[PDB]
RNA sequence: AACCUGGUUGAUCUUGCCAGUAGUCAUAUGCUUGUCUCAAAGAUUAAGCCAUGCAAGUGAAAGUAUAUAUAUAUAUAUGUAGAAACUGCGAACGGCUCAUUAAAACAGUUAUAGUCUACUUGACAUUUAUAAGGAUAACUACGGAAAAGCUGUAGCUAAUACUUGCAUUAUCCUUUUGGAUAAGUAUUUGUUAGAAGGAAUUAUAACAAAGAAGUAACACGUAAAGUGUGUAUCAAUCGAGUUUCUGACCUAUCAGCUUUUGAUGUUAGGGUAUUGGCCUAACAUGGCUAUGACGGGUAACGGGGAAUUAGAGUUCGAUUCCGGAGAGGGAGCCUGAGAAAUAGCUACCACAUCUAAGGAAGGCAGCAGGCGCGUAAAUUACCCAAUUCUAAAGAAGAGAGGUAGUGACAAGAAAUA
RNA sequence: UUCAAAGAAUCAUUCUUUUUAAAAUCCGGAUUUGUUACUUUGAGUAAAUUAGAGUGUUCAAAGCAAACAGUUAAAGCAUUGUGUUUGAAUACUAUAGCAUGGAAUAACAAAAUUGAACAAGCU
RNA sequence: CCGCCCGUCGCUCCUACCGAUUGAAAGAUAUGAUGAAUUGUUUGGACAAGAAAAAUUUUUUCUGGAAAAACCGUAAAUCCUAUCUUUUAAAGGAAGGAGAAGUCGUAACAAGGUUUCCGUAGGUGAACCUGCGGAAGGAUCAU
């Protein structure tokens, strides 16, 4: 079932009647997956299929959640240097990202996300490329320096 | 009013330290209706006027298959994926499905070739044809009348049309 | 209320004005115009601190009032009009012609120049718009729109532009071995040939510029101003000829005098 | 200058504090002080309260003068000034303070392919005319009110106020000439077609519909035919808003928070200059957290920095610059390109002034100055000369700013032979 | 988990050149090969302060000026006229972000109740 | 060792605690009630400019439009709770520290005249005593 909303999920930029489905390239060498080019699914905020251009930062993360609809959480784990102790310390930050159903992403999977406009109250990113990866504890606890 | 005054995602109260800066303007909704035309001008930022349609009728409606358009009175609102209240109140917004007085399109067709620039070959749907037979056809609105001040829209077609019919479906 | 700022504080003034800390509280605040305040210079500074024709702002104003100072050949009576990187100034009474250039430090000098060469000015294009009637218009660092520019002109290249009439003479592509001047960080006066351009994907396109002492230095492509083909510059450069010496070397030079 | 001495004992060696010791762009205060230079100074307590004065106006060709004055040339011609007022531009800058505010603000780093942008610059336009329409100020006369930057009536009259409103270019045939077809800038919708940019639903081009605003019914006399004023779109610029990443002090005797009241997301909308739970509706049940969420505290505005350090560091940063915020307290608007403005307005609260008691105006965290508080802080000074801003832009204004006055805050030089 | 080896200069040591495997690329010759940390170069940053260069503010604190030639001209350079040389450097502007050379040290990724590399054939 | 000193008990001073008192006070949020002003829309229609008729007056239609009103929406302020924070009173209670050659003992230091000390339980004017199990920091490094 494609049309799940009260509205008709169309795909802006499609052009149905005249001409010789719509996707774009997004750039920075991130290959548009098969599932975007083939495989109907409408998404306003897909990098490839929709109308959001990714631009600004690109940062790899590691997914913590799939619980939201078409939306993912990724903790960036990183090292904050403290000059007093000339040592580091694990620190982190949970970036919420928009997904788009071209990417089937279970937790612990590495992703890379481009920036893009403010899509919601907190989701300013969308996932461009999903490496696979496997995890055994909780993704919560995996430090992957990156 | 476009601004903060809102919890912090962790659910912590942002203790506010800033009034309301005018560029965070949230001026109130024009619930634009049917009727004889009547539109006010609101003065947005750099003298950028925008046209609060408050009553409307004679929007520009397109026929996508043939890629043409005509100005018609719009005779009723019949669905609103936002909420049914709006449709009850007969309020036009940017994805309202409404009914056009659809004689104009028919007339155009007649003028061009047959009876119910030219890449004709498509030659109409069954459902659409049926609709035309009663005079009055379902059509999305596509302008945001509250901003733009026009009820510009387009005729609903094939799959989308079917879906909307289903949604409408009566039944009990 | 809160809108734009009309004043400029004399310490917050950009260093290459070379103002005092004393000798005032404020600075002139370039009018909006064809140049970016941080890389421009108002006419006041030129008249008063560089040529020293005026002692005061008042004197500068007086001078301007006589319609005798032209910048790119059309007059200006606005004391704080920004002059900027390449622009020819024609002080009419002395019959002096200056062209603004950079020193080997960040500083603007007024160069002094012939009638003949004065009639043109170099201008680097930045954007190349399409407009109505599929006519292309280049937009120069001089905040000036050149319409109907020759199609082979691309986004970074310079253009030799006439002043008497708005039309262009010739253009110089941004090539691998094109004589270049700089106009921003560290290596500002520097003049080189170009070795290599990086052409980064999402980022600033960094370029490397070999000098005539063969000292390579890098720079953003943003702030590089094409000035020649490998052989000859299309403008008269200052005495130093954009050869930013080492510190030690400079000191030695100073000593030998 | 990478520093240590005295103090437990009858004596000793330790641990260990106390004490000394030096510095502080760190305040006070005591005694004392002949020069000169330089110069902080009601921040700390009460973002407590304020008498009086001043702090934003503006006209040197260039909107509007039968208030009016005046000089030439032959009762007219030009002119030259011009109080007043209308119009325009400015008053959103500056200045002050630091109460708020602890992932907020701010710093760096992006982003704006998510926007707005007056003045300035450069490009540069589209569906009666030898010149149109009223109606308004100052003003005249009649007024009112104790008073107020109060205004009533009647009569005029202008404007660059307000309002109308008059060929040529691109596509096809002929030899530069004569025909045919069109002909709206943003903006919006639908349909397509597609020189950049890493990436386009981008520029752009076509078709079908709408469609603002505009393209001089203006003013000088200039330059070597020019200028001022105005004007659609574009670009530049002065910016602004949002926004990415990273970065903060004390507290766990704050451990679970957030979600009916949008918390997290999806959809559709509304709204915005644009993005966005920013708001609405519908649907999910998310989101944050022991890498400290959520509270609490801060005698917290942030940063550039300051002090002190061999090197680490520790403390400070109200305070020359940048940013934020606020104008007694909240809230709300109008104007405008830009204000949620405070020497704009509306309202309430808290203070408080005049009043003939009817009403009226008022906001020093501008400059001085005063009371209060206090350990704790200067003249009701002179000026626009410099530095700048604003203006109808040399020629005017500016408590911005500067100059002196007070000044043993600091800092430097230096008598008393 | 590629260790090493050989030649030339210098006062046992220092700095330099050359080759010792495998794969892809280019007309037998010649040239690319995990990610991040880390490090090196840059780039880009306001000045004021700070360090710091120059400069006898009479010294100094300063400041960002100055110096030079002359009882008034020579000299230069300009085609009688025009002073001249200049200076207001440089470094600091995180712990993050940007590009960047990297051989060590660290991680991590790649890797057998089976994993991928070619040559032939068929779709 | 005529050393050292321990605790109650008096007496004076100072400090903080408990404390009935629905103690008090100010401030902060959170709810609710009322709700000034006001953007927007809606209703209005004092009037000011047109159109219709009669010789300046009458009736009817179209424009712009003030007051007034209604509805959302921002939402001050006031009152009521509630909670929290912060100072702050209080009879009495019970600690602490200081002082004064005060009372009562002798707890500890020596085998300190019952070795000491631990944890625990009960006791007792007070130091303390006793039980149980520990320790040597024992007065035993030893059959
Ligand atoms: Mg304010
Ligand atoms: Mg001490
Ligand atoms: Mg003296
Ligand atoms: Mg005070
Ligand atoms: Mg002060
Ligand atoms: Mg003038
Ligand atoms: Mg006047
Ligand atoms: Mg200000
Ligand atoms: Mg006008
Ligand atoms: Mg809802
Ligand atoms: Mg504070
Ligand atoms: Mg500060
Ligand atoms: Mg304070
Ligand atoms: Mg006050
Ligand atoms: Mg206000
Ligand atoms: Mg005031
Ligand atoms: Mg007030
Ligand atoms: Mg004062
Ligand atoms: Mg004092
Ligand atoms: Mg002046
Ligand atoms: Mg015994
Ligand atoms: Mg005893
Ligand atoms: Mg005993
Ligand atoms: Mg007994
Ligand atoms: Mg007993």
């Amino acid at each position: 079932d494609v049309q799940h909303e009260r509205a008709y999920q169309k795909q802006e930029g499609a052009s149905f009647f005249n001409s010789k489905r719509y996707w774009k390239k997004v750039g920075l060498g991130f290959a548009t997956p098969k599932e975007a080019k083939e495989g109907v699914y409408v998404d306003k905020k897909c990098p490839f299929t929709g109308n959001v251009s990714i631009r600004g930062r690109i940062l790899k993360g590691m997914v913590i959640s799939n619980k939201m609809k078409r939306t993912i959480i990724i903790r960036r784990n990183y090292l904050h240097y403290v000059k007093k102790y000339n040592r580091f310390e694990k620190r982190h930050k949970n970036i919420p990202c928009h997904c788009s159903p071209c990417f089937d992403v279970k937790e612990g999977d590495i992703v890379t996300v481009g920036q893009c406009r403010p899509l919601s109250k907190t989701v300013r990113f969308n996932v461009l490329h999903v490496e696979k990866h496997q995890i055994f504890g909780s993704a919560r606890k995996q430090f992957v320096l990156f | 009013r476009d601004g903060r005054h809102k919890l912090r995602l962790t659910g912590g109260k942002k203790k506010i330290h800033k009034k309301k800066r005018k560029y965070e303007l949230g001026r109130p909704p024009s619930n634009t209706k049917l009727g004889s035309r009547q539109v006010h001008v609101v003065r947005g930022r750099g003298r950028n006027y925008k046209y609060r349609a408050i009553k409307l009728d004679s929007g520009s409606f397109s026929w996508p298959t043939f890629g043409i358009s005509k100005n018609t009175r719009i005779i009723d609102v019949v669905y609103n994926a936002s909420n049914n209240e709006l449709v009850r109140t007969k309020t036009l917004v940017k994805n309202c499905i409404v009914v056009i007085d659809s004689h104009p399109f028919t007339t155009w067709y007649e003028n061009t070739f047959g009876t119910t620039k030219i890449g004709k070959s498509k030659n109409i749907d069954p459902l659409l044809l049926e609709q035309f037979k009663q005079g009055r056809v379902l059509a999305c609105i596509s302008s945001r009348p509250g901003q733009c001040g026009k009820a510009d829209g387009y005729i609903i077609e094939g799959d989308e049309l079917l879906f909307y019919k289903r949604k409408m479906d009566k039944r009990n | 209320g809160k809108g734009i700022k009309k004043h400029l504080k004399r310490v917050n003034a950009p260093s290459h004005w070379m103002l005092n800390k004393m000798g005032g509280q404020y600075a002139p605040k370039t009018s909006s115009g064809p140049h970016k305040l941080l890389e421009s210079i108002p006419l006041v500074i030129l008249l008063r601190n560089r040529l020293k024709y005026a002692l005061t702002f008042d004197e500068v104003k007086m001078i301007l009032i006589q319609k005798i100072v032209k910048v790119d050949n059309k007059v200006r009576t606005d004391c704080t009009f920004p002059v900027g990187l390449m622009d020819v100034i024609h002080i009419t009474k002395s019959n002096e012609y200056f062209r603004l250039l950079y020193d080997i430090k960040g500083r603007f000098v007024p160069h002094r120049i012939t009638n003949e060469e004065s009639k043109y000015k170099l201008c680097k294009v930045k954007k190349i718009l399409l407009r109505k009637g599929r006519l292309s218009i280049a937009v120069t660092h001089d905040g000036r729109s050149i319409p109907y520019i020759h199609p082979d002109v691309k986004v970074n290249d310079t253009v030799r532009l006439d002043l008497e009439t708005g039309k262009v003479l010739e253009h110089l592509k941004f090539q691998v071995g094109s004589l270049v001047m700089v106009t921003a960080g560290h290596s500002v006066g520097r003049v080189g040939v170009i070795s290599s351009i990086d052409k980064n994907m999402g980022t600033y396109d960094i370029i490397h510029v070999k000098d005539s002492r063969n000292k390579v230095f890098a720079t953003r492509l943003s702030n590089v101003f094409v000035i020649g083909d490998n052989t000859k510059p299309y403008i008269s450069l200052p005495r130093e000829k954009g050869i930013k010496l080492d510190i030690i070397e400079e000191r030695r030079n100073r000593l030998k005098a």
